[PDB]
């Protein structure tokens, strides 16, 4: 790894600078380097890792959707040659590479060292998320297995979160939100998505009374996304 | 599409 | 060049797709490949080249400004180590590399084959612009020479544009706009900047009567930027 | 700062 010679603390500092500069590819490289030091990540460091890669893959997903739409239109009328497919495939392969990189960091060795609920759920949610992003572009004989890998990671995270975290915990909420998106957008299970979003929202509502003002703000922000989806889906 | 979680969670 | 095996027309097509997908690094790579085919560029192709690199360097300039501001604040109070300087230098070196790449394409061999006023002025303006971006970050013993290289390119473009193009020509207007920015922001010549912006604006105003509705829209868009700067500068 | 030209010019 090209970050092997940089101090862990310097990598974290530079990831924060890269975030401020909106240099998310750099930020991801710095955070990958930090992970590769082999030590566990703190809460703040896990968040930096996620911000970095979410922004990188977000640009790729947005580009892939633009290109896929153009490609589908080109098949509805004039023949334009292989270029749209080729360039969609180029972006797709790069996106798959980023997802594979994240999944590799989780498997070597973030998840296996994560013993506390907050870290383990966060990483299993991330595993589900990056398999979900792979599923968004999958079409061949492995699509079903990719979908099931996302489902399995989300389900393990859900099982831990329900046993170990209050219903308003932002990690628990974000996980449930994303698993509901998986059901609606990936698994062709809109009813499951709606039911999960509704139960998550109501159970969180009932636990808000235990929270400080700052925690209330964190939890209600994610609850609003559940509500926004329920409005789109019903 | 649908809304998913922000990257940073407390 | 990694684009040597791709057809010129396919590179242009993919540059347009990359633009739609907001993949400006790809767009620049495709347009560099197109230039390296050795043929002259059409008006539309010159615009694609400029859009691609302007967006790439724009992200780098924005990042450099964020980092430079943090670095200057860190010198006003706690010592934080070499990391801010190092990362500012990393972004700076990448920015300089992009500018050097563009200047290299102009020198090998776009400018020397550009005989028509519209192409030659466009490329000389670009040369001034990329030396200007180098000047924005220059500090050592070559800063004066970088500034003078920008000035010389802009001046040659101005001399051609005044002889060969009407005052409302969008290339002429954009050149004058950017040379005025050079005077104000780089050369410590705000009066020259103001005078150039004013004379450019008034001479364009007087030529609008010759234009069609579509050309009028093109020219007045750039004239508004001259006015916006005059408001900032006075 | 100051406004500079858009990249595309007709
Ligand atoms: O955001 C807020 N309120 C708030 C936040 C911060 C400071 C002050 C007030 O709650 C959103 C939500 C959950 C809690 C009750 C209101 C409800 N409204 C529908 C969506 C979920
Ligand atoms: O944009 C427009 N007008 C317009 C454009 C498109 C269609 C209809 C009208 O002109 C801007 C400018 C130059 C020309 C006269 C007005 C003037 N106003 C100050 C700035 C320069
Ligand atoms: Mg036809
Ligand atoms: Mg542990
Ligand atoms: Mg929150
Ligand atoms: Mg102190
Ligand atoms: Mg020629
Ligand atoms: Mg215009």
């Amino acid at each position: 790894g090209a970050m092997g010679s940089m101090e862990r603390a310097s990598l974290i500092q530079k990831a924060k600078l890269a975030e401020q500069a909106e240099r998310y590819e750099d930020m991801a490289a710095f955070m990958k380097g930090a992970v590769e030091k082999g030590e566990e990540l703190s809460c703040e460091e896990r968040n930096l890792l996620s911000v970095a890669y979410k922004n990188v893959v977000g640009g790729q997903r947005a580009a892939w959707r633009v290109l896929s739409s153009i490609e589908q239109k080109s098949n509805e009328s004039e023949e334009k040659g292989p270029e749209v497919r080729e360039y969609r495939e180029k972006v797709e392969t790069e996106l798959q590479g980023v997802c594979d990189t994240v999944l590799g960091l989780l498997d070597s060795h973030l998840i296996k060292e994560a013993g506390d609920a907050e870290s383990r759920v966060f990483y299993l949610k991330m595993k589900g998320d990056y398999y979900r992003y792979l599923a968004e572009v999958a079409t061949g004989d492995d699509k079903k297995r990719i979908i099931d890998s996302a489902r399995s990671a989300y389900q393990e995270a859900m099982d831990i979160s329900k046993k170990e975290m209050p219903p308003t915990n932002p990690i628990r909420l974000g996980l449930a939100l994303n698993f509901s998106v998986f059901h609606y957008e990936i698994a062709n299970s809109p009813e499951e998505a709606i039911s999960l979003a509704k139960t998550t929202f109501d159970e969180a509502m009932a636990d808000l009374h235990t929270l400080s003002e700052d925690s209330y703000k964190d939890s209600t922000l994610i609850m609003q996304l559940l509500r926004d989806n329920l409005t789109l889906w019903t | 599409r649908s809304h998913s979680s922000p990257a940073s969670l407390q």
